[PDB]
């Protein structure tokens, strides 16, 4: 979140792998900007 | 736009702030009504001295 807009960038896998984060390089690519124009403090994950 | 946004006894719908702890951020929207302090104490309630 910047100056009222909040921005996005992502990415996902090719990788299968025992457990842990592999050390790799894949950047993230930019994905989406939102003119929000809130104080972001704090969040939360949402899970299934 | 006096020619509109005008009342005789004057169009007192139109409000802005005019008390606050600090500045907001450029393009900032507060969207608050608490009870100011200019008192020292820990003010609440619907006003405070
Ligand atoms: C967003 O809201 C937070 C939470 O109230 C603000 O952070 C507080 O700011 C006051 C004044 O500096 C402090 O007394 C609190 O201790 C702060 N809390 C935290 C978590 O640091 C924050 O300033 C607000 N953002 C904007 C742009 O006004």
């Amino acid at each position: 979140n910047i100056d009222g807009y909040f921005k996005i960038y992502s990415k996902h896998t090719p990788i299968n792998l025992v457990r842990d984060l592999p050390h790799g390089f894949s950047a993230l690519e930019p994905l989406v900007d939102l003119p929000i124009g809130i104080n972001i403090t704090r969040f939360q994950t949402l899970l299934a | 736009s006096n020619n509109l946004d005008s009342k005789v006894g004057g169009n007192y719908n139109y409000r802005y702030r005019l008390f606050r702890k600090s500045n907001l951020k450029p393009f900032e929207r507060d969207i608050s009504t608490e009870i100011y302090q200019a008192g020292s104490t820990p003010c609440n309630g619907v006003q405070g001295f």
